[PDB]
RNA sequence: AGAACCUUACCAAAUCUUGACAUCCUUUGACAACUCUAGAGAUAGAGCCUUCCCCUUCGGGGGACAAAGUGACAGGUGGUGCAUGGUUGUCGUCAGCUCGUGUCGUGAGAUGUUGGGUUAAGUCCCGCAACGAGCGCAACCCUUAAGCUUAGUUGCCAUCAUUAAGUUGGGCACUCUAAGUUGACUGCCGGUGACAAACCGGAGGAAGGUGGGGAUGACGUCAAAUCAUCAUGCCCCUUAUGAUUUGGGCUACACACGUGCUACAAUGGACAAUACAAAGGGCAGCGAAACCGCGAGGUCAAGCAAAUCCCAUAAAGUUGUUCUCAGUUCGGAUUGUAGUCUGCAACUCGACUACAUGAAGCUGGAAUCGCUAGUAAUCGUAGAUCAGCAUGCUACGGUGAAUACGU
């Protein structure tokens, strides 16, 4: 759909920090504007590691891990050099990943 | 032995794959991903000091 | 099984890591980055007994800060040996760097700090008992609700190994709000090698 | 006019049921009931709603529907059913709850561990 | 099998096009796995490397169904005491 | 330890239907059974004309047992009555596994010579009643002072 | 959690000595590549050009090269797991095991932790020369069952219009997605019970007595396993117990053993139509459409760093036609031929399709294992390891039961 549009994607392995910082982000957003939209969720997706609690046998007493991601999608319209210094200016902490995009 | 095996799979080799991709520090071959290049052991207790991203685990 | 470290337990919950830096799913070239300075480190912790260095990394830049109980040994006398330090590790880093000592508090109480004493004084041949007595005892001085303290292997460079324990007040272990300071150590005299496993307790507490 | 509107969830499942007054004709995905379910002759479980509340019938009903097996999903049909009668009138929960067809039903798969193969058995001894 | 088309080692084509064109020999050594018969190795005898010592086999016309890569195994009577 | 039930069926109106397809339904396939069972209830029907609740009814009276034994102890064995669960369980459990026995090549046809010889009170179904009624309640002098 | 080579440790052959490789001193130097020759490669034999790049005032300094000397050296899948660290099974998630103070006893030891009642639980009350503490069970955390708020794209389309189609206008009502919080705790009622603990039943609610599950594994035991993940004491090898390479084998074959697959057919077999998932992976990788080919596959190239697009039809099932009990249109081994892809090359030893073959076998003896409800039984899907290769492993859902008299 035709809209003139901000969107971006962050990534990060924790609820806390990621929202929080999406709060910074939304805040800052209409700080410097308007029309935001909010920290829209995504699926997190998961991954799995199986490993055996051994050095030499006894597969049978296996071990897991994992690594999760959280995924967020937020979105702005009518854009501006403002609330670009918003993206650019405050992603911290940094354990984030941020891709501004348009 | 192995040591000299690291020099194996360390060098050119006349193609594609003569290779095999073994954990950087262990010298053990079997059992590594790729993702990482950690072998099996070694990414567990590396994985519990708190060092990689991330939990790890039980919840599937 | 037996049992395990409480650190891969206790994570996800009550300890951030210790690296940290963006997926990007390419992790091997950022994480055996990570490994060589956790190589190097070595010889900063032979001098400096630290505890336990991060690695924040931001896009285009590096960010640690090293546990010790001993500053003056890393920052030089008035900055002279920090800045060697980011001279001596640019060189395989082959990128920049914001190294920035941190101390830890309560300074001696901590974990692969003391862990690391015990086995300096078994480097020179100290009798066991007493470090492990006055490990503990100094311990609760300085505040604790409790202590575990063991070695391993052939005590007195004698025969067949063997393990002992003096632990006092409540380790809560199978508990999962703890916040313990978990550590291991290794040591040689002169009969295969010597290891320990610490423990202690300190209070509940979140990092939230 | 008016409807009425409640979810049905079961078993990797999900219903969104749309009851409107009418004479009983239904039709899942714009589908009829004999049109989605093999064979199956067990559907008049799934009127079973409708002959100890709203004795004896009827209301039109119209749904989508999607994931999990026939069975699951045509009893996931029976939870909006239940709860949206109690959106009507709260008179008819106490014939429900003596019969139950309302506690959306807790239970699902189990996670495997060692033992379960590509089907499920768990493993033998060593004889002899 | 093959992506179309067959081959050879290529230095096992470069030998014998001087061994043959000419008077042809009563031995030859070799390796030979990468590599097979065709019309130009009839009558030359190959010895592919058996693992211990190549033993000369002389190439035959009808060496069609059967081919260069191997003729004489590593496993070697048997390993077993009984037989076929 | 208690039962949870099955509903009812109505195919043909019954709940002794409702717990008999699961019996039959080998490697969990409910709509097989469902189909050659309600078609046996079609050609039991129509052979021998009468109502499938006749047939089948009196039948599993006619290789219902209704007193039985178990063993414990040398060896003794306890003459016992049956519960009305076991009564039908044990009715349609060797009811199948016999009609199983005849050996025809037919879906349906095994089953209506099944109930309808045993509603006419022969097939081995009604040998079995006669067999475990024989050796039950013939020694009942040694066992039966008990629980 | 991937054996053509590689891996691979083992064998034959040609090969090497500070060596395959790492640090140190000298000695230099930025580094190198393409062809010929000989060779199986390893290699060298010659052309050719690697070329003081960061800093120089003629030297120099440096990451980094260098061939040679080269003593310290290096290396050992070389032994001892009954010398060790570390790591992991097992008794067993069995419910127990221990310490202080004090008492008794000549003492070893006992006392607590015992008895009554009670529990899945050394769980808990009461009583008692015992009082307290710790480790342990429980919780504490993840996931699951319902609801409330928040947020609405790639998700959804209820109001409507439009459409191959939610594809787009519009919408966030519902579903959903992931975040915050409510809830279940003998907790409310009734009885029983030493009034107490606790047991039993009643309501409510989505969910009642640890709600299902996971993770978690006491003191210790088996001188249990591993020196071959690694680390390491001792001992041993060194012009070879170290090294490079080609080929080979780790996959043999009178036999037994164990694990698992498909079969011994009418709930079945062949052909045709037809509906319902969940979860996970894709950047030098997913391979859409269309085209060729019987087929594996091939051309071709759009979209795709992902709620977008591809993997990816889900299969079982349901409806139909035929089959009518045969070693059968049962089964699907073995063999020959013709072909597809990957890799250099599929000979030992890859996988795959097409044709033909058409094995043993018609429910299993003595003994024997699994399992108490989303379980067994049963169907298919995704992934890791990965140039190619999983009947195995892990997770994913689909259909879905009988019995539990009783100790």
């Amino acid at each position: 759909m035709a809209k003139q549009k901000i969107r971006i994607r962050l990534k990060a392995y924790d609820h806390r920090v990621i929202d929080q910082s999406a709060e910074k982000i939304v805040e800052t957003a209409k700080r410097s504007g308007a029309d935001v939209s909010g920290p829209i969720p995504l699926p997190t997706e998961k991954s799995v590691y199986t490993i055996i609690r051994a050095v030499h046998m006894y597969k049978d007493s296996r071990e897991q891990f994992e690594q999760r991601t959280h995924k967020r999608l937020i979105d702005i319209v009518n854009p501006t050099p403002k609330t670009v210094d918003a993206l650019m200016g405050l992603n911290l902490p940094s354990g984030v990943d941020i891709e501004i995009k348009l | 032995a192995k040591t000299s095996m690291v020099a194996k799979q360390q060098k050119k080799q006349k193609y594609a794959v003569r290779e095999y991709t073994r954990c950087e520090r262990c010298g053990r071959p079997h059992s590594v991903y790729r993702k990482f290049k950690l072998c099996r052991i070694c990414f567990r207790e590396l994985a519990y000091k708190g060092q990689i991203p991330g939990v790890r685990k039980a919840s599937w | 099984g037996q049992k395990i470290n409480p650190i891969g337990l206790r994570v996800g919950i009550i300890r951030d890591w210790e690296a940290k830096w963006y997926a990007e799913k390419d992790f091997a070239s950022l994480l055996h980055e990570d490994l060589k300075i956790r190589k190097f480190i070595d010889n900063e912790l032979k001098e400096a007994s630290v505890s336990h260095v991060e690695i924040e990394r931001a896009a285009n830049r590096i960010n640690i800060a090293i546990h010790t109980g001993k500053p003056g040994m890393v920052i030089g006398k008035g900055g002279s040996e920090i800045e060697k330090l980011r001279n001596k590790l640019n060189a395989l880093t082959d990128k920049k760097v914001h190294i920035n000592v941190i101390e830890i508090k309560k300074v001696d109480l901590d974990a692969r700090l003391v862990a690391e004493n015990i086995a300096r004084q078994l480097e020179n041949r100290a009798s066991f008992r007493r470090v492990q007595k006055q490990a503990i005892t100094r311990a609760m001085k300085l505040g604790a609700k409790g202590i575990k303290t063991q070695v391993s292997g052939r005590l007195g460079g004698a025969d067949i190994a063997r393990a002992e324990q003096y632990s006092e007040g409540t380790v809560p272990l199978h508990t999962l709000r703890a916040d313990i300071d978990y550590a291991h150590a290794e040591a040689d005299t002169t009969y295969g090698k010597l290891g320990v496993k610490v423990w202690i307790y300190r209070g509940e507490v979140l990092p939230t | 006019q008016v409807e009425y509107r409640g979810t049905g969830r079961r078993k990797n499942s999900v219903a969104r049921v749309r009851l409107v007054p009418g004479e009983g004709n239904i039709t899942v995905n714009n589908r009829d009931v004999r049109e989605y379910l093999p064979f199956e002759s067990l559907i008049l479980d799934l009127n079973q709603p409708f002959d100890v509340t709203e004795t004896k019938g009827n209301y039109d009903v119209l749904v989508n529907v999607h994931g999990g097996g026939f069975t699951g999903q045509a009893q996931a049909i029976r939870h909006g059913i239940a709860r949206a009668l109690l959106e009507a009138d709260p008179e008819y929960r106490g014939s429900l709850k003596r019969a139950g067809l309302l506690t959306r039903d807790p239970r699902m798969k189990e996670r495997k561990k060692p033992g379960l193969k590509a089907a499920r058995r768990s493993p033998q001894f060593s004889k002899r | 099998s093959i992506k179309k088309g067959p081959f050879v080692d290529e230095h096992l084509m470069k030998k014998v096009e001087a061994q043959e064109g000419s008077e042809k020999k009563q031995v030859i050594k070799t390796w030979s796995r990468r590599s097979t018969i065709f019309p130009n190795f009839i009558g030359h005898t190959f010895a592919v490397y058996d693992g211990r010592k190549h033993v000369p086999v002389y190439v035959t016309e009808d060496m069609v169904g059967h081919k260069l890569g191997e003729f004489a195994p590593t496993r070697t009577f048997k390993g077993h005491v009984a037989d076929d | 330890v208690p039962k949870r039930d099955v509903l009812p069926d109505p195919i043909h109106n019954s709940k002794l239907v409702t717990k008999l397809i699961n019996k039959i339904m080998l490697d969990g396939k409910r709509g097989t059974a469902q189909r050659i069972l309600y078609s046996a209830f079609d050609l039991v029907e129509q052979r021998s004309g009468r109502d499938a609740l006749e047939v089948f009814e009196e039948a599993i009276n006619n290789i219902m047992p209704v007193l039985e034994v178990k063993a414990r102890r040398s060896n003794y064995q306890v003459p016992v009555e049956v519960r009305p669960e076991r009564r039908t369980t044990l009715g349609l459990r060797w009811l199948v596994n016999y009609a199983r026995l005849r050996g025809e090549k037919t879906m349906e046809d095994r089953l209506a010579n099944e109930i309808l010889d045993a509603a006419n009170n022969t097939g081995g179904a009604v040998k079995k009643r006669e067999d475990t009624h024989k050796m039950a309640e013939a020694n009942k002098a040694f066992a039966h002072y008990r629980w």
